[PDB]
């Protein structure tokens, strides 16, 4: 396990030898096998996702190109796109097509597999060859930092969906300001 | 006693007590209510 | 308007009507001492005819050509023209205390009916069970409905008697 | 309204090859499963109307799947009905169209 | 069985046993003889009280929250029209269709639980999640991911309990609704308006002198 | 079947062994065998040509080239109806003429065909050989898409009659400000 979630508690016995288990099932959402076999690769798929999303919110920020939120405006507008300072002429049709295809083929491609083969393929997935030397550990360290940017991207929509501002502005926000600059001041967490 | 409320369950007897009553109803009814042409509520 | 029927509180011939029908009574008041039991019943009759074309005007119901209430027997066209009250509300008032009396009368039926001498109950009514009866029959759109939904309302034809074709 | 003519002739043409090579499986297999009329399970002719005796002419023809001369000249009769249609409403000029 | 009764002296039916919860032998009107639709009456109750106890909740203490000086929220009649006419207001008759649009699958899920009380639980139907969805062999109480903190979920009996304390409340909560609604019907102001108004003059400021419970035609 | 509409239900028996049940059927119209058999073939075909039908009206706008609606009115009240931007030569008479000529063949030699052979005739209608590899799969793919392609047809045509618009017309529309402008907007479809 490594983790009990609750310090003392009985945890569901399902959750045993997973990588990363902490006992989090009071809801007993997998107690079938089935269940557990396809949200081991959802958590999986929805992990990389969102740490592939926080990096591109930090980046599009720390670098210096514009918010996360304000990413899809320069698409209507008139027009233009701009990306890293190219102009992409690309109107808003084609991105969603050829998005589509790409996802289509790609999605129906890593699916179609064995369940294991569909959330850890090792093939090209694994150029490394990080995949082999005891990958427990390592898949730990995945879906660690996995749930980390889940909370992470799931912060980024909600504070911009509160205070309006953006990540490294709401950072800086807050430090400046620690005291009377937070969820408890904005009126609309905290309400009493 | 007993026959005579027999007697007063008969249906000429309470057939006839029942109309009595309802006609009194509806006439009361309409004469605190009267002329209610639509059910305004 | 629901199709060419001005509102009653807008059309000239129902106040003329009302103008009218009380000048009538006026004109029989003018032979007795407004003091004297016929001169207060005519009163009373001029108060309350006042007051019924004051509470039809009220309540907007529509006058056609002639000034006369009329009424809308469409649900929907009435619904959406704010005369609900004039058939559809009716409907089921009537379809309930119908159904009512009906459940009552057939319940009673099927409670004599198991007795030592059903031809007898019916002409000598038992009271007591006729009262219990009619004050359950107030829930009869629930029982009806569940006993239909359950089947046991109805009688399969192979068990009820017909004639030879 | 441009030429009786070709629209007649080609129709009814037309008609008459749809009716000899298109809907000729159909209409047999109809007439097939059909058959002669019965009055209480005996044709007409057998219950003595000697008159509702087939024509003799239709019975064997010449044509190799079996048109006869009658089935010609239902499918012009329709090819006719159909041509007269195109020309009667083509001649008029009013705006028939619901918009 | 011996049980307290809505009328102590007159017997229960024969057929409203001792079993349900919140069963006190009231049923003057003999709505419950069929077992069937007894089942459906339950389960009914349960979701009428069920809402009622949220409605209610949603009126007084918003309603009581207001009065003491926080949230300042309009009384529950006019809420629907302070609403309405706000600026990015969605219309009534969309919003209410999208209501409605939700409520129809989460309807039909909880009817074909009532029907045969496991038939949600077969395997294939959701995307996983139909497991959560077994039922406790009890229509109306399906626990699973509903009730996340798994109160009475030990004892039974315990369980027993709670559920007439659930029953309870939620009969209050609804002659309560009946109440408000009644209430606003007549006197045209708040309920914790009428609740200080009565206890202002409880003989002079009733049910007998807003002259529309009482009609005026007899008095 | 692999699927059942009303998860917790019981489906009627005679829809088991077809491709792409799910035991819909709550009138009870494939209660008898040679119905359903008509029924079976009849979806097929219906499914093809409204593949075809939403594939064309979709193309015809997406490609820039008028709604459906609009296609036939210039042959009317004028001449020569338009495709690729082109001009036929014909007028309504003879194209219905051609049209019915032609149609009535085809479906005369299709309807004259053995039971199998008028929904799945593969012959020279599967060039690409791909029938085979088990064709029920397939056969499930496309009643699937056809249904899909039945509601999409009905529904241009319902959408239009109700609002007037066209389909990516409607489609933008609605997608602006889903929340006030769906079907329960318009003065039609809700009587309120
Ligand atoms: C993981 C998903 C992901 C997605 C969906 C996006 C999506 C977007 N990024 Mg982003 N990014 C993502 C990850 C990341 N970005 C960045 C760094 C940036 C920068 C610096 C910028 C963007 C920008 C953009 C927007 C411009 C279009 C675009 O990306 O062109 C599609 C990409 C290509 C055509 C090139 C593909 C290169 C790749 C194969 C290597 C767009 C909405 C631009 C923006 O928002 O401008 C206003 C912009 O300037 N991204 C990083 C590095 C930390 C990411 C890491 O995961
Ligand atoms: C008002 C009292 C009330 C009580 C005593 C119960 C009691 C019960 N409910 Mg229940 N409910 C109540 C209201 C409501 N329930 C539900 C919806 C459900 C579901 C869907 C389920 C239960 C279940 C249960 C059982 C165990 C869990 C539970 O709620 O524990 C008791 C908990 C409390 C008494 C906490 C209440 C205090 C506080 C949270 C109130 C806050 C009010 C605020 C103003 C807002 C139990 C018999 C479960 C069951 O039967 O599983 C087998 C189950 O699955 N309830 C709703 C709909 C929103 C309610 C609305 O008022
Ligand atoms: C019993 C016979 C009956 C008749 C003859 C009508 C006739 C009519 N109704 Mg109607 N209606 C009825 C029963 C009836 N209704 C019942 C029982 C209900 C309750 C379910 C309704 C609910 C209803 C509503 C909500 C509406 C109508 C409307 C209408 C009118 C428009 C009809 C239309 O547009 O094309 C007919 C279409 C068909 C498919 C036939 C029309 C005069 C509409 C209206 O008020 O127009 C102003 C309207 O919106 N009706
Ligand atoms: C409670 C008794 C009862 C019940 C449930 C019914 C029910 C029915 N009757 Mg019926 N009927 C009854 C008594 C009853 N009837 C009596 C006493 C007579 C003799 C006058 C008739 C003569 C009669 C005829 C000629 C017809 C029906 C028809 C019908 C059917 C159509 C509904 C209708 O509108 O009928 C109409 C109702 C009446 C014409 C008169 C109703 C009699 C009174 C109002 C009800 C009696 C209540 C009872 C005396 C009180 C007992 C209460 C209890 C506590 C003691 C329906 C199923 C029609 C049919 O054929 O079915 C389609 C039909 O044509 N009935
Ligand atoms: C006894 C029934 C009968 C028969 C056997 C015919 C036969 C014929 N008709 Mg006639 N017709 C009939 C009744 C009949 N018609 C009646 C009752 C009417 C009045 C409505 C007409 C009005 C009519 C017209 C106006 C014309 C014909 C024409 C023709 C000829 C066209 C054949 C062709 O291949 O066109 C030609 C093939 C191509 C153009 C290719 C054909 C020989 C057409 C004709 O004369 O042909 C030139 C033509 O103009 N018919
Ligand atoms: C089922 C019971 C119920 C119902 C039908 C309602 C209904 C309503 N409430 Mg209410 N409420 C309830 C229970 C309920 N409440 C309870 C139990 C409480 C706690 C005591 C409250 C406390 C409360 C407050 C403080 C307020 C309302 C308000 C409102 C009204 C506006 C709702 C709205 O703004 O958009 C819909 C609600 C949403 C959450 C929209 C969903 C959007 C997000 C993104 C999705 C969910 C996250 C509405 C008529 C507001 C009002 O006064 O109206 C003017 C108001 O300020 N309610
Ligand atoms: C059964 C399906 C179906 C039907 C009934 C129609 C019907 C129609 N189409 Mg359409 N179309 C379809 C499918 C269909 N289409 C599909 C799947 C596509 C995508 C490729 C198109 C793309 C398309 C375009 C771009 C246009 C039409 C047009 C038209 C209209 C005139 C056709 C014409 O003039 O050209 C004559 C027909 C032919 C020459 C036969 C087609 C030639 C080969 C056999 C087909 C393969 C190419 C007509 C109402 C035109 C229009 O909008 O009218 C104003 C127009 O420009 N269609
Ligand atoms: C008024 C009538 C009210 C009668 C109340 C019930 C009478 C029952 C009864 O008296 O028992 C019969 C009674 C015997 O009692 P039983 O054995 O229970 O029937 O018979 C008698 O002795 C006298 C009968 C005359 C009853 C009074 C008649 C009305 C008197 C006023 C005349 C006007
Ligand atoms: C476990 C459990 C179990 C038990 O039994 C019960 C309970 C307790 C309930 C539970 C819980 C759960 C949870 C918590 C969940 C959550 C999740 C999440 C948050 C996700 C995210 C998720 C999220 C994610 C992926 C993310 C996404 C996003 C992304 C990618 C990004 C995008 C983008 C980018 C790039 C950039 C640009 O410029 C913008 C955009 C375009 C926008
Ligand atoms: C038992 C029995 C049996 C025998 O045998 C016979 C008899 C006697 C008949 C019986 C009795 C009965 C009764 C009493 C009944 C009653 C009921 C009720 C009241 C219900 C309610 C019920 C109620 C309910 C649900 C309610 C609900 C509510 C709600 C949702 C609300 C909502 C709302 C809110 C929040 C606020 C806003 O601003 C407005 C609104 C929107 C409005
Ligand atoms: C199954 C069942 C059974 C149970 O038991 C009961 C119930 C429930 C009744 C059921 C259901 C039903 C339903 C849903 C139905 C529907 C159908 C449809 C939608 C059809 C369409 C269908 C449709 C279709 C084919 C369509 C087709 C189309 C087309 C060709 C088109 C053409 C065109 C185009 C291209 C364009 C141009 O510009 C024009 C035109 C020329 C016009
Ligand atoms: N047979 C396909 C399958 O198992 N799919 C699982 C998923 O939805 O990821």
């Amino acid at each position: 396990k490594a983790g009990n979630w609750l310090p003392g508690s009985e945890t569901p016995a399902y959750l045993e030898n997973l990588p990363a288990s902490y006992g989090f099932d009071p809801l007993g959402l997998a107690a079938e096998p089935a269940s557990l076999a396809r949200f081991r690769e959802s958590e999986v798929f929805h992990g990389r996702w969102a740490m592939l999303g926080a990096a591109g919110v930090l980046g599009v920020e720390v670098l210096g190109y514009g918010n996360w939120y304000d990413a899809p405006l320069p698409l209507v507008q008139g027009g233009q796109a701009t990306y890293f300072g190219a102009s992409v002429p690309f109107d808003l049709g084609t991105l969603a097509a050829i998005e589509f295809a790409a996802m289509a083929g790609a999605e129906s491609f890593r699916g179609a597999a064995e369940p294991e083969k569909r959330v850890y393929p090792g093939g090209a997935f694994d150029p490394m060859g990080m995949s082999k030397g005891n990958s427990k550990e390592l898949k730990t360290k995945e879906i660690k930092n996995g749930r980390l940017a889940m909370l992470a991207c799931l912060g980024f929509a909600a504070q911009h969906a509160a205070t309006g501002a953006s990540p490294l502005e709401a950072l800086a926000s807050h430090l400046a300001n620690p005291m009377a600059v937070n969820f408890a001041t904005n009126g609309v967490s905290l309400p009493l | 006693m007993k026959d005579f409320t027999t007697y007063l369950s008969t249906a000429p007897v309470l057939t006839l007590l029942s109309v009595t009553v309802v006609a009194g109803l509806l006439i009361e009814i309409n004469r605190f209510f009267p002329d209610a042409l639509i059910a305004a509520f | 308007d629901v199709a060419g029927l001005t509102p009653c509180s807008e059309s000239k011939a129902f106040a003329k009507r009302k103008k009218n029908e009380v000048k009538a009574l006026n004109k029989r008041l003018k032979n007795y001492e407004a003091d004297s039991a016929p001169a207060l019943a005519l009163k009373a009759t001029i108060a309350r005819t006042e007051a019924r074309f004051d509470k039809y005007a009220k309540q907007g119901l529509l006058c056609g050509t002639d000034g006369l209430p009329h009424l809308i027997a469409d649900p929907g066209l009435a619904l959406r023209y704010g005369h609900a009250g004039d058939v559809f509300i009716p409907t089921i008032g009537f379809i309930y205390f119908a159904g009512w009396l009906g459940y009552a009368g057939s319940k009673y039926l099927q409670a004599v009916a198991a007795t030592a001498k059903p031809i007898e109950k019916e002409i000598i009514i038992d009271v007591p069970l006729a009262w219990k009866l009619l004050w359950e029959g107030f829930g009869w759109p629930l029982r009806a409905f569940a006993e239909y939904k359950n089947g046991s309302l109805m009688e399969d034809d192979a068990k009820i008697t017909v004639s030879p074709r | 309204l441009a030429d009786v003519n070709l629209v007649v002739g080609g129709c009814t043409v037309g008609a008459l090859a749809l009716g000899r090579f298109v809907f000729l499986p159909f209409h047999r297999a109809s007439l097939a499963k059909a058959g002669m009329p019965k009055q209480n399970g005996m044709t007409h002719l057998q219950a003595g109307d000697a008159r509702a005796e087939e024509a003799s002419f239709i019975l064997k023809t010449n044509d190799p799947a079996g048109f006869t001369v009658v089935d010609v000249m239902a499918w012009g009769a329709l090819g006719h009905a159909a041509a007269f249609y195109i020309l009667a409403t083509s001649s008029l000029g009013l705006d028939r169209n619901p918009f | 069985a011996t049980r307290p009764l809505w009328q102590p002296g007159v017997e229960a039916p024969k057929h409203l046993d001792g079993t349900m919860p919140g069963d006190f032998g009231f049923d003057p009107l003999n709505l419950g003889v069929n077992k069937e639709a007894l089942n459906w009456y339950r389960n009914a109750e349960l979701q009428n009280g069920r809402w009622a106890m949220l409605g209610v909740a949603g009126i007084v203490i918003p309603a009581e929250l207001t009065r003491v000086g926080v949230l300042n929220v309009p009384e529950w009649a006019e809420a629907g029209k302070v609403y309405a006419e706000s600026e990015n207001a969605i219309p009534f008759a969309s919003l209410l269709m999208v209501q409605l649009f939700l409520f129809n699958f989460v309807e039909i899920k909880r009817w074909e639980d009532i029907k045969k009380p496991g038939s949600q639980a077969e395997p294939g139907s959701f995307l996983g999640f139909e497991s959560g969805f077994k039922g406790t062999g009890i229509s109306g109480y399906p626990g699973g991911a509903f009730n996340p903190f798994g109160l009475g979920n030990s004892s039974k009996e315990a369980m027993d309990d709670l559920k007439w304390r659930e029953i309870r409340n939620g009969r209050l909560a609804m002659v309560a609704f009946l109440g408000f609604l009644s209430q606003h019907a007549a006197t045209g102001k708040g309920p914790l308006d009428n609740l200080a108004d009565h206890l202002a003059d409880p003989w002079g400021a009733n049910f007998c002198s807003n002259g529309v419970s009482i009609p005026s035609a007899l008095g």
